[PDB]
């Protein structure tokens, strides 16, 4: 019994790495052979954001690409205004090892979570301005490691639990698990159209899912270590893993396999965030050297080099205009970049 | 003419002293400068050590610059510049004991002290040190400003004993320095064992006595020396004085840059 | 222009606030607290106030910060790199349970020989006592540790085997020292004895840095 | 018993989808890119009057 379904799932694996191996007839390289580089790409510190006394691992842009939200080891979060310097929110948090934040694509919440096993909800827009732990998620047995709001009333966790929960915030419940990955769930990107979001977990693996059915549409591996970032092309239809193995990787929904690697020689530090431009032509990085590294998305070339911060980029965000990149670090600055 | 001036109850000359006091001082000031731009430059020892170290290398430069410029009396009349040197060198030194104090202070706050968090800032590490030898010039200017300046020399007068202003400041700031500095040889000493098992003992008797030396030169105890010059009979003590402190910014240098892994590293990014 | 300074000024009572706490950021002790169910984890925390869990507590005016990890393991680098600031690692076992001394020793194992907790010291509390007095006398330890040499119906024997067995456990490159205290959870001088072994473990850091090299 | 199961039924959904060949997608890629590179304020820096900061 057991022999016979051993045998089949190494039959059903043959067969999908016998289809992804008839779809790939030439590689995105060779493609992209004729198109002109880029150039050498300069951004310079436009804001620096201070505040925080401790370890930033944690940052999420707002939806009008202005506002700014930040998790420190500290314990507390701030909603930064990127255009004049000004914090327009310091919220303590009950856990001060906070790992992940959110803010809400209305502006009215935000989200945050880590060691403590909760993704706690707080209502940012009250009476008479007063910030209040609006909801508490509980249900995940690990540390939560990503959250991103679908709406205000739902969003999205993964945790330690090797799991993916979407959960009710009105109700407090989980309305649908994700379960399919071996090991701890790191990240997470939703889809632009909201309709499925990839997860990538310690296990080498990158899983896309639906949110609606609840689901394992793909998955992608190819990765050697543990997947630290992962974020969806601007299109949606491809999406790009950074991992532990010093290497971003972008995979395709519909070709569903691997197009092009990007590396290098002198990289040999894991990445802890991966984002795109608003074009999708550029693959911006954040390193465990101290740096953030430009990638062109479509050639594999570094295309520049953000090299501001004096500890470990933890995150990065791109407004979704376009027109500023946000770098968090471990030596507690925020850096804008044009 | 020679660095003893400042510690001696006489005028002390001897042309040798005089040449050893401008080739030190000419090594003291470039290390000096090295000093300050490494203490302002490499970030990664940026704290209250390199604050307290750049004050302490900045006053030194300053003193020994007016020291080299203007401690020579031409003529034998003691005229304005001369007062003015000389409250400025008694300003530069008694400002460069300060921060010599500070160290003191802060290795307190290493060795005693230990938990970290309790201690001054910046800005009153320079208020201390910058404020408190202005006080000092200040109410001895005031009580007696005809003791700066000498026909001999621009520096203080030992007639009426006017340079015990610079000595007694200097005498109290050596002892507390001494008690610190034997507390922090002691415990040192105690934990070299568990901080570095294997590095034997005459490794061990190396590595202690060039720590020892790096906080005694930090401390001013070298300036000892010279509190006992008062007559000929001590040459001896003049000229180990005089080697010893014309020498002590090029000490800091090799002892606090060359000796530091994180500035070699700085010194080996930035080429 | 009207929104423009109030929002100043609100940024400017944010800061303040910030600053305020800076104070006590930068002179906080923080201490993984690590125990079982049964080494009495809960009373010491009790006497000494008398998911993951805070404490926060004063001793001699010095900030502490105890982070009680209930039973939580991860073996990944981001929730080891979460404790990466921690002076040390406080460890509670029950000494008198032999039957469950082996787990004891296997957690021990796996959390202090992390490439993170290089260069935090060990704080180990050996509590029960004086209930190893009775179960000393009556029960063998060779019963359970076949290595064992020496009288087990001999207290000091026993305590130095599992002190040794806790020292073993610890590979290469021990930078700081190992602290055992044999104490009881109800003890008032747990405190004093935490202080004493942190105070320590800071002038090791503090004296490597005034090393030259 | 069950996990074998759901793996192998996993896998069969996996298995059973429409795949295209590599250089349609990577076509695909290089049309939005080429279609949004003027909007791209990283990729083509906008003039210091537009910029916010």
């Amino acid at each position: 019994e057991l022999d016979q379904l051993r045998q089949e799932a190494e039959q059903l694996k043959n067969q999908i790495r016998d289809a992804r191996k008839a779809c790939a007839d030439a590689t995105l390289s060779q493609i992209t052979n004729n198109i002109d580089p880029v150039g050498r790409i300069q951004m310079r510190t436009r804001r620096t954001l201070r505040g925080h006394l401790a370890k930033i691992y944690a940052m999420h842009w707002g939806t009008d690409s202005r506002l700014l939200v930040s998790a420190s080891q500290d314990g507390k979060l701030i909603i930064w205004d990127s255009y004049t310097t000004n914090k327009v929110h310091a919220i303590p948090l009950r856990s001060s090892w906070v790992m992940t934040c959110a803010y809400a694509p209305s502006g009215n919440y935000v989200a945050c979570g880590g060691l403590d096993n909760i993704c706690s909800i707080y209502n940012l827009k009250t009476r008479e301005g007063n910030v209040r732990v609006s909801r508490e998620l509980a249900g995940h047995t690990g540390y939560l490691s990503c959250c991103r709001f679908l709406d205000d009333n739902q969003i999205v966790t993964s945790s330690g639990d090797t799991t993916c929960a979407l959960w009710d915030i009105e109700t407090g419940q989980q309305t649908t698990t994700f379960t399919g990955h071996t090991g701890d769930v790191m990240s997470l990107s939703l889809a632009p159209d909201t309709r499925l979001f990839v997860s990538g977990a310690c296990d080498a693996s990158a899983k896309l899912w639906d949110v609606r059915e609840g689901m394992c549409r793909q998955t992608f591996t190819g990765h050697e270590s543990d997947i630290n970032a992962i974020c969806f092309f601007p299109n949606g239809n491809a999406f790009a893993t950074g991992s532990d193995d010093a290497t971003c990787r972008l995979f395709d929904l519909r070709a569903d396999q691997e197009l092009m690697t990007y590396s290098h020689d002198n990289i040999i530090c894991g990445i802890t965030s991966v984002s795109f431009s608003k074009s999708g032509r550029l693959l911006l990085a954040g390193y465990d050297d101290f740096n953030c590294n430009v990638w062109d998305a479509l050639k594999a070339d570094r295309a520049g080099v953000l090299a501001g911060h004096d500890n470990r980029v933890s995150c990065l965000g791109v407004t979704d205009d376009g027109m500023a990149v946000a770098t968090g670090s471990w030596d507690s600055f925020l850096k804008i970049w044009n | 003419s020679s660095f003893a001036i400042l510690m001696a109850h006489y005028d002390v000359e001897d042309w040798k002293l005089t040449l050893i006091t401008r080739v030190g001082l000419a090594l003291s000031l470039f290390c000096l400068l090295l000093c300050i731009l490494t203490f302002l430059l490499v970030r990664p020892i940026q704290g209250s050590r390199t604050t307290i170290h750049l004050h302490l290398c900045i006053c030194l430069f300053v003193g020994s610059t007016i020291f080299l410029a203007g401690i020579e009396n031409e003529g034998g009349q003691v005229g304005l510049r001369c007062r003015l040197v000389a409250g400025l060198l008694h300003y530069c030194f008694l400002a460069a004991f300060c921060w010599m104090s500070l160290e003191g202070l802060e290795l307190y706050f290493l060795v005693v002290r230990v938990f970290q968090g309790q201690g001054l800032s910046t800005r009153w590490l320079c208020l201390i040190g910058y404020g408190v030898p202005l006080l000092i010039v200040g109410v001895s200017a005031a009580i007696y400003s005809k003791g700066y300046g000498r026909p001999r020399y621009c520096w203080l007068d030992f007639e009426q004993g006017f340079l015990w202003s610079f000595l007694g400041p200097v005498t109290f700031i050596i002892l507390c320095n001494a008690v610190i500095f034997v507390t922090t040889v002691w415990k040192l000493t105690q934990k070299f064992s568990e901080i570095n098992p294997d590095m034997k003992k005459l490794k061990k008797a190396r590595a202690l006595t060039i720590t020892a030396i790096a906080q005694l030169f930090l401390l001013g105890c070298t300036w000892v020396f010279g509190l006992f010059i008062f007559d000929d009979r001590s040459l001896v003590l003049t000229y180990v004085f005089t080697i010893l402190n014309c020498l002590q910014g090029a000490f800091l240098y090799l002892l606090h840059c060359l000796l530091n892994k994180k500035v070699r590293e700085e010194y080996r990014k930035w080429a | 222009s009207a929104e423009d300074k109030a929002a100043v000024e609100r940024s400017k009572m944010i800061d303040k606030c910030l600053s305020r706490e800076k104070t006590y950021v930068k002179r906080l002790v923080k201490i993984l607290l690590l125990g079982a169910d049964n080494s009495g984890k809960s009373t010491f925390l009790k006497q000494m106030r008398i998911g993951i869990h805070e404490y926060d507590f004063e001793i001699k005016n010095v900030p502490f910060k105890m982070v009680d990890v209930g039973g939580q393991r991860s073996e990944r680098k981001r929730w080891f790199e979460c404790f990466d600031s921690v002076t040390s690692i406080l460890f509670l076992v029950d000494s008198s349970d032999f039957n469950r001394l082996t787990e004891s020793l296997n957690d021990f194992e796996t959390i202090v020989n992390n490439r993170v907790f290089s260069n935090v010291s060990i704080i180990l509390f050996l509590n029960k006592t004086d209930l190893l007095e009775e179960k000393v006398q009556i029960v063998s330890i060779k019963d359970y540790f076949l290595e064992f040499e020496g009288d087990p119906h001999c207290l000091r024997d026993v305590q130095k085997f599992l002190v040794e067995c806790f020292r073993n456990k610890r590979r290469d490159q021990q930078q700081k020292p190992l602290y055992h205290h044999f104490t009881t959870a109800i003890n008032t001088e747990n405190a004093r004895l935490i202080f004493r072994d942190v105070k320590d473990t800071i002038l090791h850091d503090n004296l490597k840095q005034l090393m030259l090299q | 018993i069950a996990q074998a199961r759901k793996l192998v039924e996993q896998l069969k959904m996996e298995a059973n989808i429409d795949r295209i060949k590599v250089s349609k997608a990577a076509a695909d890629l290089m049309a939005y890119c080429e279609a949004h590179a003027k909007e791209d304020p990283l990729l083509t820096p906008v003039p210091a009057s537009e910029n916010p900061f």
